[PDB]
């Protein structure tokens, strides 16, 4: 009855989304190391 | 919810980024499946 208290501060969201993110792209330079990617075909 | 009108910030954080991972995997995975098929269909 003031601060609602945020239920969603600022800082988390902000947090959640960079450890996503760079999760993200790890896995996608994996893939395209092992050429999964760039197999396309044999 | 019921008293956390707050849901916990643990799961709050680790659900987004669980969502970074669904977004960024769907156009890999939609293209992938598609070389998969136009691959592995046999013609």
């Amino acid at each position: 009855g003031a601060l609602e208290e945020r239920c969603i501060p600022i800082w988390w969201v902000l947090v959640g989304v960079l450890g996503g993110l760079l999760l993200l792209t790890i896995l996608v330079l994996a893939m395209w190391k092992v050429g999964f990617f760039k197999r396309n075909r044999p | 919810g019921e008293s956390p009108k707050c849901p916990d910030i643990l799961v709050v954080l680790l659900s987004v980024m669980g969502a970074i991972l669904l977004i960024g995997l769907a156009p890999l995975l939609i293209w992938k499946l598609l070389i998969t098929i136009h691959d592995r269909k046999e013609f």
